[PDB]
RNA sequence: CGGGGAAACCCAGGUGGAGGCCUGUAGCGAUGCUGACGUGCAAAUCGCUCGUAUGAUUUGGGUAUCGGAGCGAAAGACUCA
RNA sequence: GCAAAGAUCUAACGGAGAUAUACUCAACAUGCAACGUUGGAUACUGGAGCGGGGAAGGAUUUCGUGCCAACGGCACUCGUACACGAGUUGUUCGGAAACUGAGCACAACGUUAUAUCGUUUUGUUAGGAAAGUGAAGGUGUGUCGGCGGAGCUGUUCGACUUGAAAAGGGGCAACAGAGAACCUGGGAUUAUAUUCCAAAAAGAAAUUGCAUGUGGGA
RNA sequence: CCCAACUGCAGACCGUACUCAUCACCGCAUCAGGUCCCCAAGCAUAGAAUGCUCUGGUACAUAGAGAAAGGUACACUCAGGGAAGUCGGCAAAAUAGAUGCGUAAGUUCGCAAGAAGCAUUGGCUCUGAGGGCAAAAAAUUGCCAACUCAGAACUGCUUACGGCGGGGAAUCCAACUGUAUAAUUAAAACAUAGGUUUGU
RNA sequence: AGUGGUAAUGCGCACUUGCCAGGUAACAAAUCAAUCCUCCCACGGUGAGCUUUCUUUUCACCAUAAUCCACCUUGGGCCUUUUUACUUCGCGUUGUUCGGAGCGGGGGCUCAAGAUUGAAAAAUGCAGCUCUUACUGUCAUUGUUGUGAGUUCUGCGCAUUAAAGCAAAAACCUGGGGUGU
């Protein structure tokens, strides 16, 4: 029984890493639509969702309470926060004036 | 993955590092020796082959004192405290046998946990 | 198949009208007595050697004790 | 295809055991007119649809 | 047929297995009990 | 070396009867084995809302057959048929109404 | 086939012991659990059936 | 969820994934070349082009309606060339 | 004319299919062209495949050996050709036994000069007496129980001999709906295999129908 | 007599080869037509598009030699002009992906619309942004995976695989999606929702 | 002549087709998670390929069937407790929600999918090889990761546009009564 003839990865192994820095990708490589290539509805799935883990650890751990987590968890439904360190920059401006409050 | 990559990094790969060290592999270099072909000076470049093609961290040549090499017993021994694929030390003696014409004569084989031994095609 | 838990009732099953055989298993780390009765292979595993070749004795002499081999293809 | 009635295949049987050549002994016989079965059948010309 | 090979033949038939054959004859494979030899009785019936 | 399987029964069809899983055997062999079909398991009536009884596991046929009694059912009255809060309701209707029956009755015949 | 909705009443057997569970052409406003009363001394109320 | 407004309500972002909706495979059709072929591969096919492609959608098996009768989103269409 | 679907080359082996010759003549200029197999080479299909399995349809085309008159629109040493001889193995797979569906139409009744016509699932034949099945009892038998003096009375449960209640005859129609207790290994074939394997069943199970004994109730 | 775990014995019938098609079925035939179901790899790419490839399959469809004319093509190109051709722009050419900006009249406010139009796109070496888990202003300390987008410097082009809308101004007809003369007519014909009338 | 737990319900508790009532069989979009498997990585073993020069490299393989035993992850239903849970509220989804007709929190009961331990089961399978022929023996290997990409098994219905609302029956299951009494 001979081998099976030969298909090599090689070529696409090398490709990958250059992929993986970042070209091969530009405005010129691009054949499907911006939303083919990463739906938006996607994106909108991972950032609410790692808003809303972010809120339940910081209202576990006490570090807001419960009225403070039901106003953002509002406003993370509706697209205030950008990102993770949007939501933490603002949680952290809630707490300062709390502070001077107290 | 977590930290881009830079084409410049590939002048220096890291190579891994074991936990507890000293890891050895052996190659039986027996059979082969009796019929006079590993002679004196033919063993003498061939752990000379192994010391400057053996590479390390990417770079080649600088073996230093992480991988070691030495021959006793009529068998080769080859320690190092590094991380090394067996497969290696199969693929660095294979280099060797075409470079002295040899590949359709001495088959290196697996004999064990880090033994390699040479034998004739029956 | 079905596992036996103590010797105790190791004993009741090989002392049973349908088994047929012991079927003495030498695995590296433990001794299996698989007992093939006439709806079930019953199997005792015992770790101790030593244990191992005492119960091995206390067998009946009415069952038949086979030792588990592998037949190679050319003898079956 | 797998399904057939039994008929249906013991009438194929029959066909498949009619379709033999005239055994050479006959044509040795003294007022023999056969000389090839005239009824032979194949599978590609001629179809029995059971 | 099990019936029959005790008449015929005084073995006894652990398993039968039949066929219809494609020319309508039907065919038994019939396996003897450990205790009679199938050569054995084929010897006797003739066909060895 | 991509495996490709065939139906093995001798039914080709994929309909929700005849679905199949991919099973790899120990002669490293990709094969197709029937999946059994899943009874919904023991409701509520469906006038009364059709739920998944508490206490009641979902067996099909020959296994709701061979299984013990008690898998099926609770030792409540109306056991795996009624749940709980039906059976409630019940036990206070049967009184309640027979208790409104008895006085209305007294007055009528008191009067 | 048919725009109206459709009740499914349930009664007793007036003979047997057993149900019946008849169904007619639901008037607007029956819901489920309701009482019907069919008959000569039925009450004057939406869902019951009585004599002309 | 922001921003306005006395109120009525209005203006902005996001989410969502509707439609006998669109581009477009398979599928189902057949517009033009009045292309090929036109004693053909074929008693209707071939190539490119083209319609549609979640719907009044396509399809297997089974079953029901026929000869002055049947069936027909209707062309006297189809009912084994 | 035998031009869609890209394509074959090479050596060796096999074969009658050759390196086949009056003179002259070293070979060319006088035996051409074509086959099958194997190894190399090259290429195609490109997973919606000239892949691997089934239904309908076909019914031996399957397999081995032999063979080349006709046939495979050229060719064949090849073949789905011809001849001979073989091959299809099931408690669990599919069907039936054994479900209902769109439906059919036996009986019954009616009609027709004429049954070769009509009705026959909107729970359902027929002006229509279409149930032969049987709660409970009474009466015997068998397996028990309790009482008092192996038997007696009473009693439980199965076998044998008085009659509650069960309206609406008998059947077909699905190999893709419902239903359905097996699944790996094999050095097990020329051809069959969840179908063959035999005491270490390679083996491991799951399910019916009867029984026996044990344990426990009667 | 009835339950539990066993155990003993017995598990009847028919189908089962092969094929399912550019040769096994229908089409007179080994006919480029037709014929239901299941399993379905890698790369490019939005991808069951298209192109190429490992596995499996195949080299079977009469061949050889070989620049006549004239043909057919799921083959091209052409200076200058650019529809003057022709019944008629038939045919061919042309547009072309993605991204940013931008987009008229008309309108049942839904559209029209990809209207029309401009611009960018390669390769390299970088830089930012977009996370997870664990550890007692933890607003830090560690470890780590998958990718996408954006912005720079340098360096290029012969504008260079496949695939992939030409656009605009108007008239006539039918509202629209659909159907429909199998084998010369796909339309303005039929249907349609909407409207009206009749019998009961 | 059943039995435990406040309860959700637990336990191996006899007969029932005289009769009656329910259930299974039994059907259903899209979105999002996604099973067995498939494909990719990462690491590591075994064999092979390339090797004028490079290539800690390229390719292949690294398998565990039914049937059983024992019993932490997610999703749903429910119980108990605290309910001074909604006055210019809180919990949750990507998503259309939900709550005194009982939200959230603590502690539990249960169902559905899967982990995991073990019997089966290495005695099998796969690859290379020692010895020396017999389709012989000896021996070596015999894997795990992945917030990776697919995958309709499943979560999943009183479940879709709807003047569209999506078969039935056999067979089986449980109960109500009754028998045992
Ligand atoms: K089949
Ligand atoms: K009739
Ligand atoms: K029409
Ligand atoms: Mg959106
Ligand atoms: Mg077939
Ligand atoms: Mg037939
Ligand atoms: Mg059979
Ligand atoms: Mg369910
Ligand atoms: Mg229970
Ligand atoms: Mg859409
Ligand atoms: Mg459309
Ligand atoms: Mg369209
Ligand atoms: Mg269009
Ligand atoms: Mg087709
Ligand atoms: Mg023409
Ligand atoms: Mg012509
Ligand atoms: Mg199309
Ligand atoms: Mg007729
Ligand atoms: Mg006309
Ligand atoms: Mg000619
Ligand atoms: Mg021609
Ligand atoms: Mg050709
Ligand atoms: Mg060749
Ligand atoms: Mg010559
Ligand atoms: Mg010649
Ligand atoms: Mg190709
Ligand atoms: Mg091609
Ligand atoms: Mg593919
Ligand atoms: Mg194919
Ligand atoms: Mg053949
Ligand atoms: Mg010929
Ligand atoms: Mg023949
Ligand atoms: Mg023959
Ligand atoms: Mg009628
Ligand atoms: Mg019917
Ligand atoms: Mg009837
Ligand atoms: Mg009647
Ligand atoms: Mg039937
Ligand atoms: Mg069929
Ligand atoms: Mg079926
Ligand atoms: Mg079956
Ligand atoms: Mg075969
Ligand atoms: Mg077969
Ligand atoms: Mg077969
Ligand atoms: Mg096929
Ligand atoms: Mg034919
Ligand atoms: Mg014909
Ligand atoms: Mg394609
Ligand atoms: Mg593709
Ligand atoms: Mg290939
Ligand atoms: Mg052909
Ligand atoms: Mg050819
Ligand atoms: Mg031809
Ligand atoms: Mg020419
Ligand atoms: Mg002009
Ligand atoms: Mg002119
Ligand atoms: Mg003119
Ligand atoms: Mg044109
Ligand atoms: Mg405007
Ligand atoms: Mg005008
Ligand atoms: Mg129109
Ligand atoms: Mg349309
Ligand atoms: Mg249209
Ligand atoms: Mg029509
Ligand atoms: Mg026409
Ligand atoms: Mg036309
Ligand atoms: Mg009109
Ligand atoms: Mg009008
Ligand atoms: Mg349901
Ligand atoms: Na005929
Ligand atoms: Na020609
Ligand atoms: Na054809």
């Amino acid at each position: 029984r001979k081998p099976v003839k030969v298909h090599s990865r090689a070529r696409w192994r090398k490709m990958k890493e250059a992929k993986d820095m970042g070209r091969h990708n530009g405005v010129g490589r691009r054949e499907g639509s911006r939303e083919a290539r990463m739906p938006s509805k996607e994106l909108w799935m991972r950032r609410l969702r790692i808003l809303r883990r972010l809120l339940r650890k910081y209202r576990a751990d006490k570090k807001i309470d419960r009225h403070v987590y039901r106003d953002l968890y509002m406003r993370a439904k509706g697209n205030v926060f950008r990102n993770k360190r949007n939501l933490v920059e603002h949680i952290h401006k809630i707490k300062n004036e709390k502070k001077k409050e107290r | 993955v977590a930290v881009r990559a830079k084409v410049g990094s590939r002048s220096y790969v890291r190579q891994k590092q074991l936990a507890k060290g000293k890891k050895v592999f052996k190659i039986d270099c027996s059979i082969p020796a009796a019929d006079g072909i590993f002679s004196e000076d033919v063993l003498g470049n061939f752990e000379q082959f192994f010391q400057d093609n053996t590479k390390l961290n990417g770079r080649k040549g600088k073996l230093s004192d992480k991988v070691r090499l030495s021959m006793n017993d009529n068998v080769l021994t080859i320690s190092t405290t590094m991380a090394y694929r067996k497969k290696y030390f199969k693929y660095l003696t294979k280099k060797f046998l075409k470079k002295k014409d040899l590949r359709d004569w001495i088959r290196i084989l697996a004999t064990g946990k880090g033994t390699y031994q040479l034998k004739y095609f029956n | 198949p079905r596992e036996i838990k103590t010797l105790k009732e190791f004993l009741a099953i090989c002392s049973r009208k349908d088994a047929r055989c012991v079927k003495v298993k030498h695995n590296p780390s433990a001794t299996k007595f698989k007992v093939r009765c006439s709806r079930y292979l019953y199997t005792l595993v015992v770790n101790d050697k030593k244990k191992a070749d005492k119960i091995e004795r206390s067998i009946h002499p009415s069952v038949k004790k086979i030792a588990v081999t592998a037949r190679s293809h050319a003898k079956t | 295809g797998r399904f057939k009635p039994l008929a249906v295949k013991k009438k194929y049987a029959k066909k498949m055991n009619q379709n033999k050549p005239v055994p050479y002994w006959i044509r040795l016989r003294t007022g023999n007119r056969i000389k090839w079965n005239e009824k032979r059948r194949h599978w590609r010309r001629t179809k029995l649809n059971y | 047929i099990k019936k029959a090979m005790r008449k015929l033949y005084q073995v006894k038939a652990v398993k039968v297995n039949t066929l219809i054959r494609p020319d309508g004859l039907k065919k038994a494979y019939i396996r003897l009990s450990a205790a009679h030899d199938a050569l054995d009785t084929a010897n006797k019936i003739g066909l060895v | 070396s991509c495996p490709r399987v065939q139906y093995r029964r001798r039914m080709h069809y994929a309909t929700r009867g005849n679905r199949m899983k991919m099973v790899r055997t120990p002669g490293n062999k990709l094969v197709m084995q029937k999946r059994a079909k899943r009874s919904q398991g023991i409701h509520t009536p469906w006038v009364l809302g059709h739920k998944r009884l508490g206490g009641t596991k979902a067996l099909r046929h020959i296994d709701a057959r061979l299984a013990s009694r008690h898998e099926k059912s609770v030792s409540r009255a109306y056991g795996g048929v009624l749940s709980h809060d039906q059976v409630r309701d019940r036990v206070v209707r049967a009184f309640l109404v027979e208790e409104q029956r008895i006085v209305k009755q007294a007055l009528k015949e008191h009067s | 086939g048919r725009g109206a909705a459709l009740a499914r009443v349930e009664f007793r057997h007036p003979y047997k012991f057993r149900r019946v569970k008849e169904l007619m052409v639901a008037p607007e406003g029956m819901f489920t659990g309701q009482s019907v009363f069919c008959g000569q001394k039925a009450p004057l109320a939406i869902g019951n059936v009585l004599p002309l």
